[PDB]
RNA sequence: AACCCAGACCAACAGCUAAGGUCUCAAAAAUGUGUUAAGUGGAAAAGGAGGUUUAGGUACGUAAACAGCCAGGAGGUUGGCUUAGAAGCAGCCAUACCUUUAAAGAGUGCGUAAUAGCUCACUGGUCGAGUACUUAAGCGCCGAUAAUGUAACGGGGCUAAAC
RNA sequence: GGACGCUGUCUCAACGUGGAGCUCGGUGAAAUUGAAGUAUCGGUGAAGAUGCCGAUUACUUGUGGUUAGACGGAAAGACCC
RNA sequence: GACGGAAGGGUUUGGCACCUCGAUGUCGGCUCAUCGCAUCCUAGGGCUGGAGCAGGUCCUAAGGGUAUGGCUGUUCGCCAUUUAAAGCGGUACGCGAGCUGGGUUCAGAACGUCGUGAGACAGUUUGGUCCCUAUCUGCCACAAGCGUUGGAUAUUUGAGAG
RNA sequence: UACGUUCGGAAAGGAUAACCGCUGAAAGCAUCUAAGUGGGAAGCCUUCCUCAAGAUGAGAUAUCCUUUAAGGGUCCUGGAA
């Protein structure tokens, strides 16, 4: 599956030729290199290891350094991922942004924004109690279980706790524009993560 | 009326769609005469 | 964003002057109607001795809203009062003339005759 | 048991039969067919004829007796004369056509049905409303004719659909039969 | 001695060719529960 | 059709069979079809 | 706790037994003759019912029984009618109607306004001995169906490690 | 009871402010308390099981939340007799 | 499908008085659900005195969904607009150490009826405190220690689970 | 933050409920079944997304280090946390 490690620059909008506005998210692609390969007869499966923006030479541990010993003029890469079942490339290669030039839809994977310790009403769209008529119940859970049967709280009951921070992959984002000179992709819609967080863009499954 | 959209491919073909058969399994499936590309649902051909 | 209990100006010459929305059609929990939707109204005030009496229930189409709704080209049109037009059984305007402007989403919602009888389309 | 289980099997001259290790091969003018035979039943070829008997007398063996007799008989009649089952397409605007190893059916649906013909089986047309499936195996011939019929099962109000030729469709009435 | 571990170890080969009798091949069920409500999952002998 | 507990022939042309472990009645008069509950 | 076995003076790293079991978890079994294919065993009614083991009756037969197939399946006579039409088949009385009688009912069913028409009972050939309906006993099937999770052998599993 | 006007009462909630809550330093309780290396489900049972049988799940130990249970604590039930 | 017969379900009204009176807080409503299928709708069928359409009856199937207002404390019921459809039950007739006190079930007062009266009345109307900082188990989340058999740093196959 | 914007509820495959078969018995017929062989659904299992080797069954692997090295932690300046 064709994929790339990009950085979510932000959002903007563009004007189609006839006047229709399209709200887009912009992704900037630092150069991506193929660092190694995984093979079915040696690792158990076939995948390509892909890496991106470099690290500072004072903060590269020697295991990471030795990972790149045999590669020529490829500094250590901070973001490393795997592309399963891909061919057409080998160690030392380098993937342009134009691999999406023939693609209509993409999928983007990133780390969603963190919202801290969040309550039930925000986390699960719980309604609350009334704010008047004598109510002493505003944004609490309400009841949680049943009385004596089962005499416990079922596993998976939704309560308060941390919100957000998980990975998530959003599907079928239309591809609006590709700009090779500035290494940018413009997709239509929202992309998980805060500004400057790093996403992975894959060719759409459908 | 917003004029009845002519059921067209993205490759300029009509999507006539038909019914393959194979091994008890009856299949309705999409077809373009311009490009002969076979899929099932004309979603995939706009 | 017309919901239930909203007051509306009847913008045609049937006789009614104020209507109240009592249902938003087409949807189970549907809560808001926009320009070009059909609602069920009760008449709360009418011109005396007219063909429309106070307290009758009809279907009406929304022609002006006071909350702006996005269009494809990015433009938003926000009127200054909420107004509707009464319809007969065929989902066609019961009246013969329409007062004031209307919004052009009636064009897309296929109310061409309301659009024509309007004075200005914005 | 019953006489079909014990009735002897004649062998046509052009047809050869052979039994070995729970298997039977029947090679004829038009093809070759194979069969499994269970342990409790014994199949013998003698004097240009086939006989079947049972080592045991459990009811499974009782049924097997007739089952394998009949199968081997249909296995021999096929390699000599082949099996053929026919069909009729009746109804306004219903058509059938052939291209290579597939059939195209126009049966009122908004799509024209293509139909791959499985191997080992031939299809014969008579105009555009009569079909006849021919082949070496009765089982396969019946299967194909059945699946084609299932493509558009008949109906009783007007006889429309794809019917077996030998079948008789019970018929009902609609509007005018209820006339008072 | 049931107190302690004094027996030998066992390697089973050809574990995929064990034969069953009756209709067990179609009817024996292996159940499991995820501990979440309603999360009871069955699995017949074939599929397992 | 007549998923009953007592399945009996209705006309002399109805016939009794047993399929996969249920008792059934089959007839030309499709109105007579039956299976035990 | 109430059922079954069995009345504890104390100690023992002794033996024989009761109830209850002898595949294992978990101390204890094997051989012989039958049944069971439903995991019945390991819940339950009336009833339905070519399940099968065994035993016993009534129909029926090597002089051609059942089933299938090849023919006949008639006429007097719309049987008398009721009714508007009943021809075998809205319905009523009976078929104490004989006849050429292969064998053919005052017609078995379907469908016809009423008929027509298509079929059955019956009988002849082909093939070749059990068939066709009941009764008694042992295991079975559906019936059989509630809510935190397989949950009506303790479980694993067992076609005997069931009876 | 109805009408007018007015509104976050409601569809529908979000944001902000102030005192607590959160961490650290000092000072420092209460009711309760047979103990505890206290899991769940299906059953049984003084007839609603943390302690029994079968089975399943579970590395050890905290903190911030929420009360489903421990027929919670408080009041020798006020009702009935 | 008349007149009858044989069973299940344990939800309605009851029987019984077995657990509980050094306290098992009783009816609705709000918030939050979960489970059964005897299935309201969507799905797959059989047959119709099923022409089509629209149905009726029956089988399989619980994955998802199954409305907002006027009246009543109301469950229920009725009524007005809807929707493909506005299901039936269990879970202390789900859920007050979560909320609400309208009603029920205190002491006020008045009315109707009965009693000589004091008073009584699942007759009526009005007013009339809802306590508790969570020890354990359970659940929603984040860490500490430790193991994974040389010790660490990264990329991941996947049981299993949502 | 939604009162906003964008996207998602598929398609396909395997085994199947009810139902319908094909070839054929026991029972010369017939029969979906008894030997086989099939179609068949918002249902089941894969497939989509998230978590996941404390899965003690503790996986696979690329590189570094070889008596305290590799590497990690504390401290401090801070965040998209
Ligand atoms: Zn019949």
């Amino acid at each position: 599956m064709l994929g790339l490690i990009g950085k979510k620059v932000g959002m903007t909008q563009i004007f189609q030729k006839n006047g229709i506005v399209v709200p887009v998210t912009v992704i900037e692609f630092q150069p991506n290199y193929i660092i190694g390969k995984k093979t079915v007869d040696r690792d158990g499966y076939s995948a390509l290891i892909a890496g991106s923006v470099d690290l500072k030479s004072s903060k590269v541990s020697k295991p990471i350094k030795g990972q790149y010993k045999s590669l020529k003029d490829i500094e250590p890469k901070r973001y490393v991922i795997e592309l399963k079942g891909l061919d057409g490339y080998d160690a030392g290669d380098e993937i342009k942004v134009d691999v999406f030039k023939s693609v209509k839809y993409v999928d983007v994977t990133g780390t969603t924004k963190g919202k801290g310790f969040q309550g039930a009403m925000k986390r699960h769209n719980f309604s609350g109690g009334p704010s008047s008529h004598g109510s002493k119940f505003h944004r609490h859970l309400g009841g949680t279980g049943q009385a004596t049967t089962p005499a416990r709280t079922f596993k998976g009951t939704k309560m308060a706790g941390r919100m957000a921070g998980n990975q998530q992959t959003i599907q079928n984002l239309e591809v609006v524009l590709i700009d090779e000179e500035k290494r940018a992709l413009l997709v239509k819609g929202a992309v998980p993560g805060a500004k400057g967080s790093f996403v992975v863009v894959k060719k759409s499954k459908k | 009326r917003v004029g009845s959209k002519e059921l067209i491919s993205r490759w300029g073909g009509k999507i006539i769609m038909k019914s393959k058969f194979e091994n008890g399994k009856i299949k309705h499936y999409a077809e373009c005469q311009t490009s002969k590309n076979t899929a099932r649902k004309p979603r995939d051909l706009f | 964003m017309i919901q239930m209990q909203t007051y509306l100006t009847i913008a045609d010459n049937t006789g009614g002057k104020v209507a109240q929305c009592i249902k938003v059609l087409g949807g189970s929990k549907r809560r808001y109607a926009k320009i070009g939707d059909i609602i069920t109204i009760v008449v709360k005030q009418a011109i005396p001795n007219s063909s429309v009496k106070k307290g009758d229930v009809y279907k009406a189409v929304i022609v002006r809203t006071s909350k702006e709704v996005r269009r494809k080209n990015g433009t938003y049109v926000r009127f200054d009062d909420n107004a509707c037009v009464i319809l007969d059984a065929n989902l066609s305007p019961r009246g013969k003339r329409v007062f004031g402007p209307v919004a052009r989403e009636l064009r897309d919602a296929n109310f061409m005759k309301v659009v024509s009888l309007a004075s200005e389309v914005i | 048991m019953s006489r079909i289980g014990r009735l002897p099997i004649k062998i046509p001259d052009a047809v050869k039969v052979d039994v070995k290790d729970n298997l039977v091969i029947v090679e004829g003018i038009r093809g070759r067919l194979v069969q499994d035979i269970k342990d409790s039943i014994n199949v013998k070829v003698e004097n240009g004829s086939v006989i079947v008997d049972r080592v045991l007398n459990d009811k499974k063996a009782k049924a097997y007796h007739g089952l394998y007799r009949s199968l081997i008989f249909n296995m021999v009649k096929g390699v000599t004369e082949g099996f053929s089952k026919s069909l009729t397409i009746n109804g306004i605007g219903y058509r059938v056509e052939q291209q290579g190893n597939s059939l195209f059916l126009s049966l009122g649906y908004s799509t024209q049905f293509e139909y791959v013909i499985p191997d080992g089986i031939s299809v014969k047309l008579d105009g555009n409303t009569k079909i006849s499936v021919e082949g070496i195996d009765k089982f396969k011939v019946g299967q194909v004719a059945a699946e084609i019929r299932s493509l558009k099962k008949p109906e009783p109000y007007k006889g429309k659909g794809i019917k077996y030729d030998n079948e008789v469709i019970r018929r009902k009435v609609g509007k005018s039969g209820v006339k008072k | 001695t049931p107190h302690q571990d004094l027996g030998d170890n066992v390697i089973i080969i050809n574990a995929s060719k064990v034969k069953l009798t009756g209709k067990k091949y179609q009817q024996k069920l292996y159940y499991r529960h995820s501990r979440y409500p309603g999360g009871l999952y069955s699995d017949t002998f074939r599929t397992l | 059709m007549k998923v009953r507990v007592s399945v009996k022939p209705i006309c002399e042309k109805c016939k009794v069979i047993k399929r996969k472990g249920v008792l059934r009645i089959i007839c030309d008069n499709l109105k007579h079809k039956q299976r035990q509950k």
